[PDB]
RNA sequence: GAACUGCAUCUGAUACUGUUGAGCUAGAGUAUGUGAGAGGAAGGUAGAAUUCCAGGUGUAGCGGUGAAAUGCGUAGAGAUCUGGAGGAAUACCGAUGGCGAAGGCAGCCUUCUGGCAUAAUACUGACACUGAGGCUCGAAAGCGUGGGUAGCAAACAGGAUUAGAUACCCUGGUAGUCCACGCCGUAAACGAUGUCUACUAGUCGUUGGGUCCGGACUUAGUGACGCAGCUAACGCAAUAAGU
């Protein structure tokens, strides 16, 4: 069965971007919304809105960006899969494309960027690489 | 359960075909049995001869009864020795409308 | 609507001249109705209503 | 069924005994029993007419109602009992009048079953009926050769006969041996196969087992001298000549039948 | 087969709530009754492997539900197995 | 000086995982109504056809091959026709159709029986997926005991071509294949593709349901083409070998 949620969201975004979809919708969770908000703040997606549907459900809809015909998200890969969790210190967070990318880090102070976490002197779970 | 029975009878026993039918009806009535339909087509002509007789009598009836009575009735069909062929099919819904042949 | 083994006049047109079952590619019947017609033809064959073959 | 033994001795490694718990362990009816003294395979003159008979264990004789004369009387089997005279089991019949008789027990039989005799009766195991009444294609046993003499064929355990057809005043019957003979129509028969069908698959296991049944040892002719058998004599092991009996009658393939009177009764013989 | 009447009878006996027909207790009781009925058939016909596979799945499902009930509420599990002789 | 990425100790952080308290239905289940099918097991029975047997009409061939010979035939074969007896399989229907976890499953009625599909309600509320060992099933052949034995046929016999033919062709032909109960546990047991999820253009088929006004729509399987994508290339391509 579906044993991963963040990986599912990441692959949904990736497949939508490869298919040139304007927006991608999925079942919503707070962690998915936080990751989408981080993506919005990094500028990889246009926006991300959660519409509260019936039966205590919610739909996270992410509007995707395209620049000069190509997708804005050049690559988006899961790192800390359920089968192998990866936790790193402040000075051990992997850099994505020499820093020109983003390594999403879930730290004790929330889900934030690798460069911001390095500034804060904090570490956590390195969840994904997006560039 | 509802069971539809087709019986083939020998022309020498065409005269006595009736009485065995009341015997079967009595046996079915005794054991909580209701007979919806009793078709009597008549002396139809067989497409091919069976047991060296070209033409044989046809009788049809639909009965609602239990399996034990059904098995007893099958044993009577086996041992009557006039009734060469029998077709005891089972129908989900009892059939009351007139047969197309009759 | 419905197919029964008792209706020999309706199986006469669907049966071949020699007693074989005409296929669906020739008759044009649906697959379900073809299965029911085949079963009914077999029952009428066992009840000496339709001949198995022309030359018995 | 067959029940093997444990190889806890050199004579128990190959013993197999048939097991029947349904049959009554208790003694049979006293009145029916009659004494059966052993003759040791000897005639009135005292000569040994039949070889390899002797010893054994004394066995009482059970009167068997082969004829089944009491027509139109319902009977029930109070009990089923082992019989040492015959391999087939014997079922006690207690009639409505109270008379008690013993009959061969069909395999498909149970305690308390109802049995009927005479012209009019259901077609069930353990019921004796005329061949006239009995329909074709039905397994039968205890066939009667001559009218009123009682059943003779198919009295052994598991014996079966099949009524193939009726022609004229005779009924065509197929026997286990494969030999087909006419049987007069009026003669009676019993529906159903005889009990103890597994009797053939038992193994007696040791020499004494047959000596309890009364079979004495058998000596081969090759082992004797010329004065004793047509097979005796010779330096070392040797056979010498076409095999025969002690009395000079070839044992391999020689046909000994002389019944002109029943040649007509015998329709055909199965070949295999 | 378990008939319409006796299936609802088992349900009615094992109702936790009104017309629930979905609780682990009712599910397990219906499975146990269907096993009891099926066993008589299965004894008659030794070589009915295709039906025995479905009966084995029935047993597996009952075991899963019983284990889940035991992990959820132990008193309910003990009472259910005491009632059903398991 | 740095490093010795460790170790224990208290101190804080609570996004994630572990342990837990309360709740939700969207994963998985359960209750009711229906439809489809060679799903399985036990019995019965129907019709062609082969074989043998008992007869009638009848005469010199039949059978077979590329050509023949072994074989059957003047003791009456082959052909035809009337009676029986016995075994196996189930033409047509029949379809890259249907069912089953695989292996596999075809005439017809009955008894018992496990799954799947859909229909709107009512329900429990993470019960889920996978699976070391383990156990269940598992084609054909083969083995053991007991039955049956028409066709076919390993082995075996004889006839042919051949330089030889321990073969291909041939005239026969026993085990086996058929049935009951147990072993055997192996196949190119194949989709040469482990199971379960979510996502990713479109098209014409076809089987079982549903809903609409013969068509349009949607569902779980079932095939043939064809993008992005992948591949050493073949090709795969919503039934992925794509993410």
């Amino acid at each position: 069965s579906m044993q991963d949620t963040v990986g599912d969201m990441l692959t949904r975004i990736r497949n939508a971007q490869m298919a040139n979809k304007v927006s991608v919708a999925m079942p919503s969770s707070k962690l998915r919304k936080s990751i989408a908000d981080l993506l919005v703040s990094e500028g990889y997606v246009a926006s991300a809105v959660v519409n509260a549907e019936e039966n205590n459900k919610a739909t996270l809809s992410i509007e995707l960006k395209y620049f000069e015909g190509k997708a804005v998200i050049e690559t988006i890969q899961r790192f800390s899969r359920p089968g192998l969790r990866q936790h790193r210190g402040k000075d051990a967070i992997p850099t994505v494309k020499q820093g020109m990318g983003v390594a999403i880090v879930s730290t004790s102070q929330g889900i934030m960027s690798d460069r911001a976490a390095r500034a804060a002197g904090i570490g956590g779970e390195v969840v994904a690489f997006v560039a | 359960r509802h069971y539809e029975v087709v019986l083939l009878v020998h022309p020498d026993q065409s005269d006595q075909v009736v009485g065995m039918v009341e015997r079967y009806i009595k046996l079915v009535q005794d054991n909580n049995g209701i007979i919806h339909r009793l078709e009597d087509w008549g002396r139809r002509q067989l497409a091919y001869p069976i047991n060296k007789i070209h033409k044989a009598h046809y009788v049809l009836f639909n009965i609602e009864t239990n399996g034990e009575t059904l098995a007893e009735l099958e044993e009577l069909f086996r041992y009557n020795d006039a009734i060469i062929r029998s077709l005891v099919m089972r129908r989900d819904d009892a059939i009351t409308e007139e047969s197309q042949l009759a | 609507t419905h197919i029964d083994y008792k209706d020999v006049e309706l199986l006469k047109q669907y049966i071949s001249e020699n007693g074989k079952i005409v296929p669906s590619r020739i008759t044009g019947t649906s697959t379900k109705y073809q299965r029911q017609l085949a079963t009914a033809i077999k029952q009428a064959r066992y009840l000496s209503l339709l001949p198995y073959t022309d030359n018995h | 069924p067959i029940v093997k033994a444990k190889p806890t001795s050199p004579g128990r490694r190959f013993v197999e005994k048939v097991v029947h718990p349904h049959l009554y362990k208790g003694r049979p009816f006293a009145a029916l029993l009659e004494s059966k003294s052993k003759t040791g395979g000897r005639n009135n003159n005292g000569r040994i007419t039949t070889r390899h008979i002797g010893g054994g264990h004394k066995q009482h004789y059970r009167i068997i109602d082969f004829k089944r004369t009491k027509d139109n009387i319902p009977a029930t089997v109070e009990r089923i009992e082992y019989d040492p005279n015959r391999t087939a089991h014997i079922a006690l019949l207690k009639y409505a009048d109270g008379e008690r008789r013993y009959i061969i027990a069909a395999k498909k039989q149970a305690v308390g079953d109802t049995v009927m005799s005479g012209e009019a009766s259901p077609i069930r195991p353990g019921n004796c009926l005329p061949l006239k009444n009995i329909p074709l294609g039905t397994v039968i046993h205890n066939i009667e050769l001559k009218i009123g003499k009682g059943a003779q064929m198919a009295r052994a355990a598991g014996a079966s006969v099949q009524l193939l057809g009726r022609d004229g005043i005779y009924a065509i019957l197929r026997l286990r041996s494969g030999e087909t003979r006419r049987v007069h129509v009026n003669c009676r028969a019993v529906i159903g196969e005889v009990s103890n069908t597994e009797n053939n698959l038992k193994s007696l296991g040791k020499a004494g087992a047959s000596r309890w049944r009364g079979i004495r040892p058998s000596v081969r002719g090759v082992a004797m001298n010329p004065v004793d058998h047509p097979h005796g004599g010779g330096e070392g092991r040797n056979k010498g000549r076409h095999p025969t009996s002690p009395w000079g009658q070839k044992s391999k393939g020689l046909k000994t039948r002389h019944n002109k009177r029943t040649d007509s009764m015998i329709i055909r013989r199965a070949k295999k | 087969m378990l008939t319409n009447s006796d299936r609802e009878q088992i349900i009615a006996q094992y109702q936790r709530g009104e017309n629930d027909t979905g609780s682990p207790e009712v599910q397990v009781a219906l499975l146990s009754a269907r096993i009891n009925d099926l066993q008589n058939h299965f004894k008659a016909h030794k070589a009915d492997h295709h039906s025995r596979r479905g009966l084995i799945r029935m047993v597996n499902t009952r075991r899963k539900l019983l284990d889940y009930l035991k992990g959820k509420d132990l008193g309910r599990y003990t009472t259910l197995i005491s009632q059903l002789g398991l």
